[PDB]
RNA sequence: GCUUGACGAUCAUAGAGCGUUGGAACCACCUGAUCCCUUCCCGAACUCAGAAGUGAAACGACGCAUCGCCGAUGGUAGUGUGGGGUCUCCCCAUGUGAGAGUAGGUCAUCGUCAAGC
RNA sequence: CUCAACGGAUAAAAGGUACUCCGGGGAUAACAGGCUGAUACCGCCCAAGAGUUCAUAUCGACGGCGGUGUUUGGCACCUC
RNA sequence: UCCUAAAGAGUAACGGAGGAGUACGAAGGUGCGCUCAGACCGGUCGGAAAUCGGUCGCAGAGUAUAAAGGCAAAAGCGCG
RNA sequence: ACCAAACCGAUGCAAACUCCGAAUACCCAGAAGUGCCGAGCAUGGGAGACACACGGCGGGUGCUAACGUCCGUCGUGAAAAGGGAAACAACCCAGACCGCCAGCUAAGGUCCCAAAGUUGUGGUUAAGUGGUAAACGAUGUGGGAAGGCUUAGACAGCUA
């Protein structure tokens, strides 16, 4: 009937693009379900966050099958 | 049907507008089978004979380019949609032998008596025109009869009905239908 | 070689991205003329501000 | 008069009126139409005015097409109330015009009795509307 | 390069449909279920013991653009900066430039070994 | 601890003033002005029709474009 | 949670639409398996519809709970 | 003899609809030149501000009404004088250290108030348009490209 009630914004998007450097632990997507898949090096964690293992550079390559996006990091 | 070009060497935007209100030009292109795409200045007031003419869109033009000459068959017509007025033409050369599609238009030719109107409540409504064609340049179908002096009230008419005369095909029956043409009603 | 660039117009009440391309070139008033290494770089910023600028060669 | 059998929403934005019309601008049912030259914005109470005035200089036959639809509700507050308790409640529907736009269409009548037939249907509606064939 | 298997590379110009075609090597159906093992019932599936038969089915190759999928050139829409006008909308100079549609394309291209030439 | 006035004044809190009072404010209302014209008012375009025939002697449904600031408003720029 | 929100984040109105103040000892972990809805044909008391068999499917089903973003190593379903 | 799923063909439209899809804006790296001699970052001392205004370009609301009102982003006022728009915080031009009876320019201008062309060239417009306004009406006029008929006699008028 009445209707103001919104939400406060949980700032998400994409961090680190596509030629960074990271270090071991980086934050490189808050998503919101898989837009973009655990490419080669990459950790996938609870609430479907991508986050680094090893250091190098972003790459955010489309695959195979079901054309999908995977955030690689390589060692270049 | 006669209509002689230019060679257009400024593309864009820019250099597009001011052909149409300096030079009074409207742009255009050839590209056809076995040569390369050319871009061509027409004039409006030479398209506007040519537009003008009934059979001209089924039949082929003669177009000097500078003195190279080419029978060009016209497949496009992008025009202004406000005022009303041809922009840039889009058309063909014709090869001696290639399989060829464009469009025809209809006539309806004896409809003056007819079984539905005389006898019955007298409607005819034309439906479908500019039905296409698929046929070698050798034999061009300016345009095809269509007869509905004895169909008679309550009938409709398909493509199967008319005919294509002389090695002419229907693409439209190349797929699995059959659109209706003309039918016969009652008026209310 | 070199070309002189000659500032036409006033700086203020420009943007503040031409009003760092014109700083950047080394002009500080109106009416003021410097040389320029004719880099792909520096004719660049020119292309910005080509309306503040007189290119007299 | 024409408006939605049901909706999924109940009011909508006033967005603007921007363009020309690329697709709506030919001739596709009929062989004679009144296409608009300026743009507007049709009330569906005007379409019935410009409808019923075809529809009884005919009187023999032929067939009308209606190639325009109102979908696009509006809103109206009451007199006497100050502003900012809400939003206003839907008044009418409309149509949204810009030039090229075809908006009927005719056939099976004579070249000149539909001439003039388009001449009390323009007195009709807001917009400058012009005469063409189709080809 | 040709033959069949396994694992990839690339994700439709590689797909679907139609047609055609292969053996005694491979593979597949097949024969039994006593012995492993299995089925909310059932040797269907799963598994084991095999070589009576077959290439039907399946599976590969080989053809067809009929559906699908890719897709030019030109024009057009929109838009950054600077100016305009009759200023709820457009126009000029300049940089940028789709989508849709048209001419046409497409019955993929490779790599690693093991058994064949 | 529905401390839900959800960063939560205290263990613990309802109202009247036309008998009124102090400090302020045109950061804010009622009177008149200003900008605006939905409404109001005088008009004008198409003309279905009735005026027994005959649309325009007089009216004119369906709808459309303007003018004047005259009353019902909208806003809160001036003056507490 | 969506829209306004101008293709990074953010961003107002007494602007347009909806939900929560919880469930669960398996509705968690793991190993092993397995596919939807719907249409249609045939089949006894059901019939537009129940269970069964069949082809067509190509996720239009499902997700403890709103909508959005997702899901074939299925994040969906069954068993130890 | 109404009606009507579904399917085929043509045909339009959505802020809360997408098979698609720019310009710009954002990030990170590598370089040349310029910076008024610094531009950046960190730690300390001292504050003021937290009533905003208009204009341009994207929007909500409103009647796509208000010098209305809530946002996004640049500019000017606030805290900026001078020249222009007759006078006119916010629009165009340009940012005042002081002195000069010195010169060249910007927007705006050049008959007289009023500083500078009664300048040159090619046409238009007779209404004081210029020097306020809509649907709509009309043998106003200038230009343009096509037509319709015509010395076999057209169009007008005068006679049947
Ligand atoms: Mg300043
Ligand atoms: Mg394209
Ligand atoms: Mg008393
Ligand atoms: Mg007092
Ligand atoms: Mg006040
Ligand atoms: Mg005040
Ligand atoms: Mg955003
Ligand atoms: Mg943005
Ligand atoms: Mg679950
Ligand atoms: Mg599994
Ligand atoms: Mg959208
Ligand atoms: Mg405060
Ligand atoms: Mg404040
Ligand atoms: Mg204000
Ligand atoms: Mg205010
Ligand atoms: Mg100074
Ligand atoms: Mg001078
Ligand atoms: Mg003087």
């Amino acid at each position: 009937t009445r209707n103001g009630r919104d939400s406060e914004s949980k700032r998400l998007g994409v961090k680190l693009f596509g030629g960074q450097a990271v270090k071991a632990g980086n934050i490189l997507v808050r998503l919101r379900g898989t837009k973009f898949h655990a490419g080669y090096g990459v950790g996938l964690g609870k609430d479907h966050t991508l986050f680094a293992k090893v250091d190098g550079v972003v790459k955010f390559e489309t695959k195979g099958a079901f054309g999908r996006k995977y955030v690689s990091i390589v060692a270049a | 049907f006669i209509v002689n070009a230019q060679v257009r060497s400024d593309l864009g935007k820019g250099a597009s507008r001011r052909l149409r209100r300096n030079a009074g030009l409207v742009p255009a292109v050839v590209y056809g089978g076995d040569k390369e795409p050319q871009s061509v200045t027409l004039e409006l007031r030479e398209i506007a004979k040519l537009l003008e003419n009934e059979a001209a869109f089924s039949h082929v033009i003669a177009l000097n380019v500078g003195g190279v000459k080419e029978t060009v068959l016209i497949k496009a017509l992008q025009r202004h949609p406000a005022k009303g007025f041809v922009m840039h033409a889009d058309f063909l050369r014709v090869v001696a032998d290639h399989k060829l599609t464009a469009h025809v238009p209809l006539h309806f030719i004896n409809e003056e008596v007819a079984v539905g109107v005389k006898q019955a409540g007298g409607e005819i409504s034309h439906t479908i025109s500019e039905v296409e064609v698929s046929c070698l340049p050798k034999d061009l179908p300016e345009f095809i009869e269509v007869d509905m002096a004895k169909v008679e009230l309550g009938q409709i008419v398909h493509l199967s009905d008319l005919k294509a005369p002389k090695g002419v095909e229907l693409v439209q029956l190349a797929h699995g239908n059959d659109l209706a043409v003309a039918n016969i009603h009652a008026s209310r | 070689a070199t070309v002189k660039v000659t500032l036409v117009k006033s700086l203020n009440g420009r943007l503040a991205n031409h009003k760092a391309c014109v700083k950047g070139l080394g002009l500080r008033r109106i009416n003021h003329t410097v040389e320029v290494q004719d880099t792909p770089e520096n004719r660049g910023m020119i292309n910005k501000a080509y309306y503040l600028l007189r290119v007299e060669g | 008069m024409l408006q939605p059998k049901r909706t999924k929403f109940r009011k909508q934005m006033t967005g603007h009126n921007r363009g020309l019309a690329h697709r709506g601008s030919k001739v596709s049912f009929g062989e004679y139409a009144l296409k608009a030259t300026s743009r507007g914005r049709l009330t569906a109470r005007q379409i019935e005015s410009a409808r019923r005035a075809l529809t009884r200089h005919v009187k023999r036959g032929g067939k009308i097409w209606i190639r325009v639809f109102p979908d696009k509700p509006v809103t109206k507050k009451p007199l006497e109330v100050r502003m900012g308790k809400g939003k206003g409640g839907v008044e009418y529907w409309v149509a949204q015009i810009q030039p090229g736009k075809v908006l009927y269409e005719i056939e099976g009548v004579s070249e000149e009795l539909a001439r003039e037939a388009f001449a009390l249907a323009a007195a009709k509606l807001p917009l400058a509307t012009s005469f063409v064939k189709r080809t």
